[PDB]
């Protein structure tokens, strides 16, 4: 519910965060 | 590396980040990528540690509420994981802000990456585990009834066992089928969709058996052995198959302190 929603943020910030060390 | 994701829905929340680290630790024992001036990540870092601060919140929120003592005692200590890998990010990020070639400032981010994406996963698993403990107990409460219809003697009593179980056994019904569907390893999904419907099937039957039971009691028609033996093995059978469903839902969302 809104565990799995918060839970995606950290990984969608997270993603844009790494993309920039390929 | 390769985590033990158990629904889609977890997965398809760490699977990304999870490649992207994957795909990154490769990098490091044999390669040890360094060079590229890493540009200030004030801001993309600001929106994790926003985030982070948001799961935090929604997960103390989450223990408030739960009721499960299991999931008071697991997710406190993974709020502190995330937190703490993410000071950590938060660092690395001001080291690389003053030198973009900082080594050990490439350091802080991996460690503190993989923290985060631990600390989450935990708690994901956490929660889930508890989702799954309200299904078993639904499955033990109606274990529970199908053990009340060797005690119906009388069609009174029979339309009273249809009215209670039959919810009950839609509830069940209901949390099985939404559980296969996201459940990840084809291999528990078979077992979980063959049980229930094997019950789905059984149900209708038991009823009748127990039907026929109550006719052929007030009545000079005798011939009621054979009745209570569809009947028992009916429930007997039923029985096992919602303890198949059980045990395979505890494969892994099992406890020391599972009360």
């Amino acid at each position: 519910n809104n565990i799995y929603k918060a839970a995606k943020d950290v990984t969608t910030s997270l993603s844009k965060v790494l993309k920039n060390i390929n | 590396h390769m985590p033990v994701f158990h629904t889609r829905t977890i997965e398809s929340i760490l699977e990304p980040v999870a490649q992207q680290i994957s795909h990154l630790v490769i990098m490091h024992e044999e390669g040890e990528v360094d060079g590229k001036a890493i540009p200030d990540l004030t801001a993309p870092v600001a929106a994790v540690q926003a985030a982070v601060s948001n799961l935090v919140r929604v997960g103390k929120e989450t223990v408030q509420t739960t009721e499960d003592q299991i999931l008071k005692r697991d997710m406190p200590p993974a709020f502190i994981k995330v937190e703490n890998a993410c000071t950590k990010l938060v660092q690395a990020a001001q080291m690389l802000q003053s030198d973009p070639y900082s080594v050990p400032a490439r350091d802080y981010l991996i460690d503190g990456s993989r923290g985060i994406l631990s600390g989450t996963s935990d708690l994901l698993l956490t929660f889930d585990e508890a989702e799954v403990r309200k299904i078993i107990r639904v499955c033990k409460g109606i274990l529970e009834y199908l053990t009340v219809a060797e005690v119906v003697e009388t069609m009174e009593d029979l339309v009273t066992y249809t009215k209670n179980l039959g919810p009950g056994m839609t509830k069940m019904a209901k949390m099985i089928d939404e559980r296969q569907q996201e459940l990840t390893h084809q291999e528990h999904r078979v077992m979980l969709v063959n049980s229930m419907n094997t019950v789905k099937e059984l149900l209708p039957v038991l009823i009748s058996a127990m039907k026929i039971f109550v006719t052929t009691k007030n009545s000079k028609n005798q011939g009621i052995e054979e009745a209570l033996k569809n009947r028992n093995f009916t429930v007997e059978k039923m029985s096992a198959e919602i303890n198949e469903i059980i045990r395979v839902l505890q494969l892994t969302s099992w406890d020391e302190d599972a009360w």
